[PDB]
Parts: C-alpha cells; structure tokens; sequence
C-alpha cells in the first residue's frame, strides 16, 4: 500500500512523477535560487552514495520538502545535535516495546532519558497521519 | 526531402493559425502537406497566410506523398 | 581568523574597525561559511577533510 | 637490492618498478598533479598507495 | 514547551520522514539511511542560518504548470480551467510561456 505522505496528496505526488518528462536546466531556471543550492547539496551526496541519476533524484527531493514546508517556519540545528537526533530515531525504530533493554545495551541511555525519546518521537510519529 | 521529418514547429506562424491547425492534433509538416484545401477550410478561424510562407519555404499543398509516415 | 596576520581580532576587535554591530558581522560572516559549502567551490576544500 | 644479470643496452639498467615508484614518490605526486588527475597531493599519495 | 522547541532539533527529525514518503514513494533501497545522510548535508549546509524556502506551494505551480500545457489542445481551453479551478487570463498566460519555451526546445 503506497501508504505516506504523497498519499494525502496525490496531485502533488503526480508533479514529482511529472519531472521526468521536463530536462532539468530549463526547469532550474525558473526555480528560485535557494532550491538550486540545495539540489547541487542533495546531489552531492548522492554521488557519494553511488546512486544512479543523481539529478534525477536530487529533483524529487527537493520538491517534496518544498512541498511539506512551504508555508511553515523551519529552524534546522546543527552540531552534535544531528547524530543524537538519528541516534534517538534509530532507537525509538529499533523500540519494539519489547527491546528497550536491548536499546539499553544499544545506547545506553538514563531511564528517563529513554522515556522523553519515546515519548518525543510519538508526539513526531503522530502529527504526519 | 528534409522538411516532412521536421514538426509543425518550423512555421513560426502566426497565433490563430497556430491554435487551428493542432485543434485537429497534427505533429508533422507532412499531413499538412497532405491535405489539400477544400477541407482545411471548415475549421473556424486562416486561408491568406498559409500559401505564401510555403512559398517562401518551397512547399504547397495537394501532393502526393507514398510510404508516409515513414516511421 | 587571522590569515596572513600576526593575529586573528575577535568579533569586539573587528567591531572597532568596521562596525559595532554584532549580528550584521556575524551574519555577513555566515553568509560567507554558506558561500564556501557551496558545492561549486568546495570541491577541492572537500579532499582536505581527511588531514 | 642484489644484482642479477640482463639482452640489455649498454647505456640502461634494469630498475624493479616496485622500487622505482618508491624512489622517485614525488615527481609522481608533481607529474599527476600537473596533469590534473587528483585534486591534491593528498590525494595524489592515496592513488599511489 | 513552544518556546522550548523553538530551538528543538524535532525538525530535524521531522525531515527523515519527510524525505522517506518520496524516497519510499519512488521505490528506492533503504529509506531511513538514505535520508538521515540526506539529512546531514542540510544541516553543515544550512547550519545556524536564516533560510527563506520557498513556500506555499510556488515550487508546485511550475509542476500543475508544466502537465496544464501538455494537456492544452487547442479548444478545451474550458476543460483544463475547471479541472484546475484556474480563469482565462492565467490558461493564456501559461499558454504562451510553454508555447515559446518549446519553439526554443524544437528550434535550435
């Protein structure tokens, strides 16, 4: 089932399946500046990654997190910050309700600290739907 | 002949005549070269620009073309 | 950050000379850390991360 | 390294390649910059490693 | 607790999903990995900066607008108005622009 975010939406998902059939540069060119500087970013990891059509992707990317947060104020942190956000993703996916002593030899986290991960990432597992 | 394998896009004609001619969905110079004149003309809106820019791009109407198209 | 100097001038240092503002250097001086991340200028800067 | 015989001109010595990429290690690293092929001499060092 | 997020990376996390319903969407191998790196670039990329996105939904404009010419026939200039809710001037508008942009693709 294409359950997601796209699935809301399926006009706007039906754009990103449209980009195929436009070349990039003159579709960039009537794109604003700052979207070009991410794409170039997104596509620079995406060679690291040895993805195939990496402007292709890069493109799909874009879109969709223009399309989320178009119309919304997003800070972004940075620093050490990044890893202890993936950290605690990677935990409250690897929390099956029954591995929280398996997340605890995992990553080693103060009982209360576990619980206010847990907790945080339901409140961001719960406005999407 | 180097033009029938080129698209309508080779005109640069004028606007009305333009929207008429793709309202009945033609892609190639060819079927336009095709069709003679005694049909051409039941489309609304177009009969005082078509022949002189053939003209001027050695074409005209009402030939015969075999093998067409030719894929 | 005290390139070709004797030293490198702190924000309060560089203030004197140009101007008191803090944010408006700070930010000109994000500006500047963006305009380097770039990936059109980065390219070679990217192989030194290894060192 | 020991000394072996050589076919060979009177003019040229037998060089092992393995020694010889040791000996002359950084006109390599100038050579291949010159040519462009990596962007640094770090680099340069990584290919010939 | 508004407050308290203001400077709260959950929009960092909000983000892997956001790249995972596409990545997802468009099938490829590995959502989560794949955009937590993703991720990362953004975050050296855009560290401790303002950044005005592009909002409300201007990126997708160029989209509806890039299908609207490909389905304008030449006399349903009603059909695709309806269907987009648009008026005459915006269909003539786009028309146009689309018209010119592929005169310049089949053109030299």
């Amino acid at each position: 089932m294409q359950h997601d975010l796209f699935e809301h939406d399926p006009a706007i998902r039906q754009l990103i399946g449209h980009i195929d059939n436009i070349p990039a540069p003159e579709l960039e060119s009537r794109w604003p500046r700052s979207v070009v500087d991410l794409i170039d970013v997104l596509e620079n990891e995406l060679k690291r990654q040895n993805v195939s059509n990496p402007r292709e992707l890069a493109r799909k990317q874009a879109v969709a997190l223009s399309c989320f947060l178009g119309g919304r104020q997003f800070y972004i942190p940075c620093g050490d910050t990044i890893l202890t956000a993936l950290r605690d993703d990677l935990l409250y996916c690897q929390f099956n309700g029954r591995n929280m002593e398996e997340l605890r030899r995992q990553y080693r986290l103060s009982q209360p600290q576990i619980y206010q991960i847990i907790a945080r990432q339901r409140k961001l597992h719960t406005r999407r739907h | 002949d180097p033009i029938l394998l080129r698209p309508v896009d080779d005109l640069e004609l004028t606007v009305r005549s333009a929207n008429c001619l793709k309202a009945e969905a033609i892609h190639y110079i060819g079927d336009l070269v095709q069709r003679t004149e005694v049909e051409l003309l039941k489309t609304p809106n177009s009969l005082t620009e078509i022949k002189d820019v053939l003209a001027s791009r050695g074409l005209s109407l009402g030939m015969r073309l075999e093998n067409w198209p030719p894929a | 950050f005290g390139i070709d100097m004797n030293t490198d001038y702190t924000l309060e240092e560089v203030g004197k000379q140009f101007d008191v503002t803090r944010e408006r250097i700070r930010q000109i001086e994000a500006k500047a850390l963006r305009k380097l991340r770039h990936p059109s200028r980065s390219e070679v800067l990217r192989s030194f991360l290894d060192d | 390294s020991v000394i072996t015989v050589g076919y060979l001109r009177l003019h040229q010595c037998g060089l092992p390649k393995k020694m010889a990429l040791e000996l002359f290690k950084p006109f390599i690293y100038g050579k291949l910059e010159l040519r462009g092929l990596a962007t640094t001499i770090k680099a340069a060092k990584k290919m010939v490693e």
